[PDB]
């Protein structure tokens, strides 16, 4: 469809029978059938005349795709030239890590309520996806306060690298 | 497939009457039965998503438009179609328009009338994106509309005082409520980081110890728990409609409705049980001794309304969620009646609402005699009924349960004294002698009236059944059990018609009464609002004067900083330019600052 | 006579003149024409063409392209195996590591 | 001005049975307690010794406040009423008229032609009931709120026009 | 910069303009230029809108000056009741005071240099003491102007000397080169100072509990149009300081915040509790002004993401309703002549629409949902609740007192019976309630789409 | 009037910096700033304590 | 009506909208002084082409 069933997946769907197995009418099917022969045919004759139209033209967009610059880690100290590409670069990668948890949390937002009563089970595995996302966010941009910036995130990444390799040292002995 | 479109349009189509009241087009006079149409449209369109939902049980989230993409966080307009969303609403539409019916009744002599009915659709809008609301933000949306305009409402007469003071008291019990609301959205997207229910659900909080308190003080405003529970008894003060509308069916059990939509997390939690029970308890036994001894029509059936919130929410309590829904749509049907009932007999005896000078009306008014006495009894829990599938299949539940050792006593004597009180009600102002005032004025005849009580007429004797069966079922059946307490359901109220009797008969017995100190314990609301309306904000309003602002801004924060500065110049300025004026006196001291300068202080050395 | 003073003139109130009144000035035709050009110059072009001025900007913080470009981010890790976000922004090789 | 010996007992009466009324609430309850009120008021009516009829008078109020009502009874239209001032919302005072626009009262004409009349009225009627008023104050103001009434023909009472067109009680 | 020119072109307009058009041409050449300024808030990513060497704009500034240019309509109507009887000079010269003083606060927010923003900041007073104390209406307005100007450069002039300081030390103070050559703050005993002197100046133009005593004393006895635009701007011209003034202040915000997010906190239900005591009407929001404003002191002191968007929602919120209870205000004193609660009550059976206005007013200050207030508010109090657990049980105090205010002065002057021997109050006429229509609708259809409002963060 | 200016400005020229207005001025002054300082700082500094070792759980805790 | 009274009249409204019209020619007077880096960002080196020859203005 319009998205991408990887990235969105859903799982697929099963539906049972219609088997209705008393004599007397269902009238769930009968207001179905008057809903779709009253309604929702004129809408869709709306909507195809719609396409046809847009059909009639067709004007495009395209893609901003950004090429790689280098971090403020290989920037140079107070060279405020590549500062800004590299503090440029910092924040839309934070944009789009906004989006990547967007993405999971909508992953976990469709899931719990697609499986209902039985939502602990099968979305245990988005809820992990969701844990170690949550995780590495917070290794990544957090805690950083309003006037974040890409040394501030290389200050806390600094700050990890030297806790973990000191206590890894010590524990190994 | 249809399932969004049609619960989506109830919402939709139920606001056009408010943007056609904008544009001023109606010429009054058709507009409230424009108004009445819409909602009765409503409840039909409403119709067809309920009957698609015991056919399959499908529920869905219409989370639509795209609001807030705050970071990691997604505020969007989210619907939740579920179970106790899309059967509320039909039951809340069929009371609504019942009365709606009932208005033009009784306010014909109303001017603003147009007003009148345009608000009663404001607050349904308000409490419809409550009930249907996925993301907690729209909670506070239903929760909020839904407090800004009772203070409209039940204040419509803005006129007496009285009126305005029962307005800023309900606003603020209501106020309380939510500074619960505030800490629970604050916990949940801090620690869960989410406001849609959904995922709250998801992200397991087994401990939620904070946002679950919060959640049961945001209970307890709206619904008029201890704490916060006079504010529904003083609501009556507004028009019966409006009374019998907002905090007898609809809104009050607003506040039940929040902990239920948060079952799935509530139950983690035991110790959050344990003062639902606790709360749910005594505000039974208090609502229920205050109805005993009160006199005006409105304040017996409203304080009802009180103790059968306590009556379901302890159901929830002990891990009844679904049943405490069971009890949403009786009550709202059946406690309708009840004020509708004493509101058509206020209209015809004269506006008069004290059962002292009621009584006789048992004959003259047999339709409304009919309504209110099969009314009762399914408040009173007559067996296959509306209220019996609920309240005593309740009783039958939580007698028999894990729970506090006097908290079953409540819901037990209670019920004996919510038998009371209808026993009383029933005897004080239909039966007895005719002791209203001499001319009689007294008419029920209008077809408006008697289709509006009919309508949920056979609802308050059909409905029983028509949810009872229909529904999947979703909590665990009580099968075996002893025979006493199965039964103790049904036989607690008939010493509450039995004892109730004989003391509403001691009236008849010729022979004076003394005061007793219990009864001017229960008369007085058991002196909850003499106190509390009276020291606590006596004296927080006192201190905003005396201390924080004579004291402190109009004396000691001006005194300290600006006023001493500005005196510090003052105070010794004057001889600064204060001088004599003798040249002896001035060069003299030339002679001073020389010797200091190149000898005292030596900027030389 | 203490202080030689105009007594405070009254609140001539606009529509003693003209019912027509606008409160906007004395002048009647004057009065019709700032009614006429407030609500114009106002409620008309900044308050609806200005809001659809800026509720139909073009993307904002470029919303829509962080969207459209997450998908793709997103689909590249977990096809090959790896994580869809590391929980190292900056590369962990290349940075000089003190002592 | 005054509450004299009179009227205390009056209102203490009063007070007393419409408690009574509250408690006995059945007619035939509440007749019989009413003529024993009423028996026992004036079983001592010839108590010409003041200083024990001011004592009846404390047995009088003290257990009426022990026995009144806990929620006593009160008519709609009285003070704590149901109904007091519920009709301010419509009563709008009559000055309000006169702002009418040229189309509003060109809508009920032949009223605001009256009303111009009731205008009139006042205007060459009210020097001379402030001369009127003067002329009979006693020296430094009155030394009572009632209002003296029209002494001679034709002047309307002094100070007349609040009180005469006063809001409707029910006015819609 | 587009903007400022024809700002500035407004000052031949009203001094040259015809004896009698010189409202109505002011008037719309002030509508015009919300044009130019609506595309302010049109906006590019993360980066901000630099658009000249010594002028520039971001997500944060955006709404503020768009605020501004919008405002200035609002006090040209809202002079139109007290201004007829003056002489034309007189009358032209209001509209120089007003339009000098749009150039000012059109350049702060613009500013690209520390000084040149402190230069502007501390420069739109002169205008204002012309305002209150020249056209003021009561006896202490003279005080007033006092209060007002020595609170403001007390503060503001050791603001001065510190940025000289960073001047001469990092060597630039533009807002990009401090936030790109940011540096730590030592715990030293000269940077505690220096730390103190940066934040004391816009707080002293941010009402904090002990600093406020001219917030009472200058709103009250200002005029009309002096009074709106000193409560809904010019009170957010240290809330524009203080967001930009942090990015050099750090760690040292952090542990130095105690002192003042705290007396903010106590004072704001302090405040709000003076409201629910009050007998002066104007009184009511001058005070309801300073708990709302000292809502965002602790927002700004956190320094948290949300923080910052909950204040700059609260930010341009409550300086449009703070307006609206004062043009509100205007209506009422005008037709009573007196500034008392308690003489004018029962207006809403003679004036239906205009307690329908006061309804909202008083309603959307109460901060309910959706309004821009309650988000606002709502973003600060779960950034406050993150920082520390208690925080909700004061600030959530304050929505108590809050409610009860915003409702109280609604109550009492609208609701219950009118005072008889009130035969002043006429029908109103179309400016005022044009004027709460232009102050009511521009809050609530920003409500479906407030992403230009959270500010740069967001 | 009169009551007006009792109550707005009449309250400094007929003030007398009286012992009594000292303790009122100074227990309902920095007496509740000090208080809310003893109990916010100890909680930060508990909550700070807590979680530079981890006890405190911030699994989900990111929108901070 | 006497085109010479209506505009010594409404001839006032002229200099606010070329105060507009004066801004921005400042506003892009401005711009091409501060150019100093035509297609010279490492994040946008889009080459010229031949028809064009400024990248912007
Ligand atoms: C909002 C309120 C809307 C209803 C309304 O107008 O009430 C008026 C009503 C007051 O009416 P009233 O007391 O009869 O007024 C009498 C006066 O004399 C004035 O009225 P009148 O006596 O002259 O005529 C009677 C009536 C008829 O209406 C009018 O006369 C006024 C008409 C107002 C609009 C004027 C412009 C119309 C043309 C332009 C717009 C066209 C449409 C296309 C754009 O008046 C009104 O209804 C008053 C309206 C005042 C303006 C309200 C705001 C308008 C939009 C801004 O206001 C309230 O009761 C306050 C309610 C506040 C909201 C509470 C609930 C909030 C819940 C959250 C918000 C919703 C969130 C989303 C939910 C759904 C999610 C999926
Ligand atoms: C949907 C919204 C429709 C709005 C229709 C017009 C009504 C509102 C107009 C307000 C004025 C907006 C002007 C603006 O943003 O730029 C004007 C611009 C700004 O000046 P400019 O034209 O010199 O801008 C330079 C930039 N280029 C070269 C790309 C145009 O001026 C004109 O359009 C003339
Ligand atoms: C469906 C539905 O409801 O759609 C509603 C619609 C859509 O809202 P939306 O938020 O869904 O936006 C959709 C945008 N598209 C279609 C491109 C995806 O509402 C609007 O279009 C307007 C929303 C409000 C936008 C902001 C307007 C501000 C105007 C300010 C004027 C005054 C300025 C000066 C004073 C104020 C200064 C701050
Ligand atoms: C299983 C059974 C459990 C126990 C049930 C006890 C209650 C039974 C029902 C009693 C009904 C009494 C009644 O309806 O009384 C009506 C009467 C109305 O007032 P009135 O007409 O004035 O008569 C009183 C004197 N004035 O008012 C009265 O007579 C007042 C009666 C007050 C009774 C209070 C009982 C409280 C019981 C719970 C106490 C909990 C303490 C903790
Ligand atoms: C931290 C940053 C914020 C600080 C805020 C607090 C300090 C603000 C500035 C000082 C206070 C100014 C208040 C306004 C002026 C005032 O109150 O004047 C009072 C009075 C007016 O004159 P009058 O009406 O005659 O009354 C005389 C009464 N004795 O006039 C007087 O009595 C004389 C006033 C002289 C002092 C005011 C002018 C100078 C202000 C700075 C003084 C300190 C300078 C550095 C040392
Ligand atoms: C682009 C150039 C703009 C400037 C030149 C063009 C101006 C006119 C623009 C079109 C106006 C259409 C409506 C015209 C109505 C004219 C009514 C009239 O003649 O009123 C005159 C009158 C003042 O008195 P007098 O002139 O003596 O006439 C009456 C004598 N008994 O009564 C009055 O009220 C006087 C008029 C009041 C003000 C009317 C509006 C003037 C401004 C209009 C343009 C505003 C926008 C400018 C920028 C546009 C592009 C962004
Ligand atoms: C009343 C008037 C003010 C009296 C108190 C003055 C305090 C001055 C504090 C000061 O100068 O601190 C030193 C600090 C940096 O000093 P530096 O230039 O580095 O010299 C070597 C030592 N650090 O200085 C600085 O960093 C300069 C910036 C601060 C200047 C104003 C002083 C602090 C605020 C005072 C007013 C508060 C209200």
């Amino acid at each position: 469809d319009s998205w991408d069933k990887d990235v969105y997946p859903e799982p697929p769907r099963r539906t049972p029978a219609p088997a209705p197995q008393t004599s007397l009418p269902n009238p769930v099917t009968y207001l179905t059938k008057i809903f779709d022969l009253l309604v929702d045919r004129p809408v869709t004759l709306a909507r195809e005349f719609i396409e046809q139209q847009h059909a009639k033209n067709r004007y495009y967009y395209y893609h901003r795709e950004f090429r790689r610059v280098p971090d403020i880690t290989e920037c140079e100290e107070k060279d405020i030239l590549c500062m800004f590409e590299a503090e440029m670069q910092w924040r839309r990668d934070y944009k789009v890590d906004q989006e990547i948890v967007n993405i999971i949390q909508e992953r976990l937002k469709a899931c719990q309520q697609r499986e209902g009563e039985s939502y602990r089970q099968n979305c245990a595995k988005e809820l992990e996806q969701f844990t170690q996302v949550s995780k590495a966010f917070q290794d990544r941009y957090s805690d950083l306060g309003a006037h974040y910036s890409a040394r501030k995130c290389l200050a806390k990444q600094k700050q990890r690298m030297l806790a973990e390799r000191k206590a890894a040292k010590e524990a190994a002995a | 497939n249809p399932f969004a479109s049609l619960t989506l349009t109830t919402l939709i189509i139920l606001t056009i009457p408010i943007m056609m009241s904008n544009s001023n087009i109606y010429k009054t006079n058709l507009y409230p039965n424009y108004v009445k149409t819409t909602v009765s449209y409503a409840f039909t369109l409403s119709l067809v998503p309920l009957l698609m939902f015991m056919h399959t049980g499908q529920e869905m989230i219409i989370s639509n438009w795209h609001w807030m993409t705050l970071q990691t966080v997604e505020l969007s307009l989210s619907f939740k179609m579920d179970y106790f969303s899309v059967m509320f609403i039909p039951v809340a539409l069929f009371v609504t328009w019942s009365i709606m019916e009932f208005s033009m009744w009784y306010m014909h002599s109303d001017p603003f009338i147009n007003r009148f009915f345009k608000y009663l659709v404001l607050f349904l809008i308000t409490m419809m994106i409550l009930v249907t609301a996925n993301n907690l933000f729209q909670l506070f949306i239903g929760w909020e509309g839904v407090g800004i305009m009772s203070f409209l409402l039940i204040g419509w007469w803005h006129g007496r005082t009285d009126a305005n003071t029962a307005a800023l008291q309900a606003i603020l019990y209501n106020r309380i409520g939510d500074i619960g609301f505030v800490l629970s959205m604050a916990w949940f997207l801090t620690h869960s980081n989410a406001w849609d229910l959904q995922q709250i659900f998801m992200l397991n909080n087994e401990c939620p110890n904070m946002p679950l308190i919060g959640l049961l003080l945001a209970a307890a405003g709206k619904s008029a728990q201890f704490g916060l529970h006079p504010w529904l008894p003083s609501a009556m003060e507004g028009p019966t409609p409006v009374s019998a509308l907002l905090h007898s069916s609809t809104m009050v059990v607003a506040g039940v409705f929040l902990l239920i939509r948060f079952y799935p997390l509530m139950e983690t939690n035991k110790l959050v049980q344990t003062m639902t029970l606790c709360l749910g308890a005594i505000t039974t036994l208090f609502t229920a001794l205050c109805a005993i001894t009160q006199n005006d029509i409105k304040k017996i059936v409203a304080f009802s309304t009180s103790s059968q919130l306590g009556l379901m929410m302890v159901t929830i309590g002990i891990n009844q969620p679904h049943l405490a829904f069971l009890h949403i749509c009786m009550h709202a049907f059946f406690k309708a009646m009840l004020f509708m009932c004493s509101g058509s007999i206020i209209h015809s005896l004269n506006d008069e609402q004290d059962i002292r000078k009621m009584g006789g009306l048992y004959k003259a008014m047999p339709f409304t005699t009919t309504a209110l006495i099969i009314g009762s009894l399914a408040l009173t829990g007559m067996p296959y009924l509306t209220g019996f599938y609920s309240k005593d299949l309740i009783i039958e539940a939580v007698n028999m349960s894990y729970t506090n050792a006097w908290a079953l006593l409540m819901t037990l004597i209670a019920t004996s004294l919510t038998a009371a009180y209808s026993t009383r009600i029933i005897f004080f102002a239909f039966l007895g002698k005719p002791r209203f005032p001499p001319l009689v004025l007294i008419n029920e005849n209008n077809p408006l009236l008697i289709n509006s009580i009919k309508r949920l007429l056979i609802g308050s004797i059909f409905a029983g059944f028509i949810i009872s069966n229909n529904i999947p079922p979703m909590t665990v059946p009580n099968t075996t059990m002893p025979l006493y307490m199965k039964m103790t359901a049904l036989i607690v109220t008939i010493m509450g018609f039995m004892l109730a009797l004989e003391l509403n008969n001691t009236t008849y017995y010729l022979k004076f009464k003394y005061p007793s100190q219990t009864y001017k314990f229960s008369n007085m609301l058991g002196y909850y609002p003499s106190i509390m309306h009276r020291l606590p904000t006596y004296h927080n309003l006192s201190m905003s004067q005396k201390s924080a602002s004579s004291l402190l801004d109009l004396i000691w924060l001006e005194t300290i900083l600006p006023k001493t500065t500005s005196f510090i110049q003052m105070k010794m300025s004057i001889m600064v330019s204060n001088q004599k004026g003798l040249i002896k006196l001035y060069f003299l001291s030339f002679l001073i600052t020389i010797m200091i300068s190149m000898t005292l202080f030596n900027y030389h050395e | 006579i203490r202080l030689q003073e105009d007594p405070d003139p009254e609140d001539e109130n606009l529509y003693e003149k003209n019912p027509d009144s606008h409160g906007y000035d004395k002048d009647p035709i004057v009065d019709l024409w700032n009614m006429r050009v407030v609500f114009f110059f106002g409620f008309s072009i900044v308050l609806v063409l200005g809001s659809t001025f800026v509720a139909y900007l073009p993307d904002y913080r470029m919303q829509e392209w962080a969207r459209r470009e997450a998908e793709r981010l997103v689909k590249y890790r977990e096809a090959n195996g790896l994580p869809l976000m590391e929980s190292n922004c900056f590369d962990p090789n290349k940075i000089q590591l003190p002592e | 001005a005054y509450l004299t010996h009179q009227q205390k007992v009056l209102r203490l009466y009063k007070r007393a049975l419409r408690h009574l009324e509250s408690w006995c609430v059945h007619r035939d309850k509440y007749r019989y307690f009413a003529c024993l009120m009423r028996a026992r008021f004036d079983e001592h009516k010839n108590e010409k010794d003041m200083v024990k009829a001011t004592q009846l008078l404390r047995q009088a109020e003290e257990e009426f406040w022990y026995g009144q009502h806990p929620q006593p009874y009160i008519f709609p239209e009285s003070p704590g009423g149901t109904s007091y001032e519920r009709y301010e919302c419509y009563k709008v005072p009559e000055w309000c008229l006169d702002d009418w626009h040229p189309s509003e009262k060109a809508m009920y004409p032949d009223y605001f032609a009256k009303r111009e009349q009731w205008k009139r009225l006042r205007r060459e009627s009210w020097e001379r009931e402030v001369k009127q008023l003067q002329e009979e104050t006693p020296p430094g103001g009155p030394r009572t709120e009632a209002l003296p009434p029209a002494r001679k023909e034709g002047d309307l009472p002094p100070l007349w026009w609040h009180i005469v067109t006063r809001p409707r009680e029910r006015p819609m | 910069l587009k903007i400022i020119i024809p700002t500035t072109m407004l000052l031949p307009m009203t001094w040259m303009s015809k004896h009698n058009m010189i409202w109505i041409n002011a008037t719309v050449h002030s509508l015009l230029i919300s044009l130019i300024s609506l595309s302010l808030l049109n906006q590019l990513g993360e980066n901000s809108l630099n658009f000249s060497l010594t002028f520039f704009s971001d997500s944060l500034s955006a709404p503020l000056l768009v605020l501004t240019t919008w405002l200035l309509p609002l006090m040209l109507m809202a002079s139109q009741s007290h201004l007829s009887k003056e002489t034309t000079t007189r009358k032209k010269l209001y509209i120089t005071m007003l339009i000098l003083l749009q150039l000012f606060l059109i350049m702060t927010f613009t500013a690209t240099e520390l000084i040149l923003f402190y230069i502007l900041f501390e420069a739109t007073l002169v205008p204002t003491l012309i305002i209150i104390t020249r056209w003021g209406n009561q006896t202490e307005r003279l005080n007033a102007g006092l209060y007002f100007l020595f609170y403001t450069l007390a503060g503001s002039l050791p603001l001065l000397v510190a940025l000289v300081y960073i001047q001469n030390t990092t060597g630039s103070l533009n807002f990009l080169i401090i936030h790109y050559w940011s540096h730590p703050l030592s715990n030293s005993w000269s940077n505690i100072f220096m730390w103190l002197a940066c934040i004391m100046a816009f707080m002293v133009k941010m009402p904090l509990y002990g600093l406020h005593l001219w917030l009472p004393k200058a709103h009250v006895e200002a005029p009309i149009a002096g009074s709106m635009v000193l409560a809904a701007v010019l009170l957010k011209l240290g809330g524009y300081g203080m967001m930009r003034i942090t990015t050099i202040l750090n760690p040292l915000t952090n542990y130095m915040a105690y002192p003042f997010l705290m007396l903010s906190m106590w004072g704001m239900i302090m405040t709000s509790s003076i409201c629910l005591r009050q007998t002066d009407l104007k009184s009511l929001i001058a005070y309801s002004s300073v708990s709302h404003m000292a809502l965002v002191i602790v927002a700004i002191m956190i320094q948290t993401p949300w923080s910052f968007m909950g204040a700059t929602a609260l930010m341009i919120a409550h300086g449009l309703t703070s307006s609206m209870l004062f043009c509100l205000a205007n209506t009422n004193y005008e037709r009573v002549h007196s500034r008392t609660m308690i003489l004018a009550r029962g207006l809403q059976t003679l004036l239906p629409l205009m307690a329908t206005w006061w309804l909202m007013a008083s309603l959307t200050n109460l901060a309910l949902p959706p309004s821009i207030n309650l988000i606002g508010e709502l973003f600060i109090i779960t950034a406050s609740f993150s920082w520390s657990n208690i925080t909700i049980i004061l600030m959530g105090m304050n929505m108590m007192i809050t409610a009860l205010y915003s409702l109280y002065m609604l109550i009492t002057t609208q609701r219950g019976k009118y005072t008889h021997h009130i035969n002043n109050i006429k029908a109103s006429f179309t400016r005022e309630n044009a004027l709460m229509a232009l102050h009511i609708l521009p809050l609530l259809l920003l409500t479906l789409n407030p992403k230009m409002i959270l500010g740069p963060l967001y | 009037i009169r009551w007006t200016y009792a109550r707005s400005a009449n309250i400094y020229p007929n003030f007398r910096p009286t012992p009594k207005t000292s303790l009122l001025g100074a227990l309902f002054g920095i007496g509740p700033l000090f208080f809310w300082y003893y109990v916010f700082k100890t909680d930060r500094d508990k909550k700070e304590k807590l979680i530079q070792e981890g006890k405190l759980d911030q699994t989900f805790n990111i929108s901070y | 009506m006497n085109v010479l009274q209506i505009v010594r009249d409404h001839w006032v409204h002229i200099l606010v909208p070329v105060g507009f019209v004066f801004g921005c020619y400042l506003d892009r007077r401005s711009d091409e002084k501060l150019t100093a880096f035509r297609n010279k960002s490492l994040l946008f080196k889009r080459e010229l082409r031949p028809n064009e020859e400024v990248t912007w203005k």
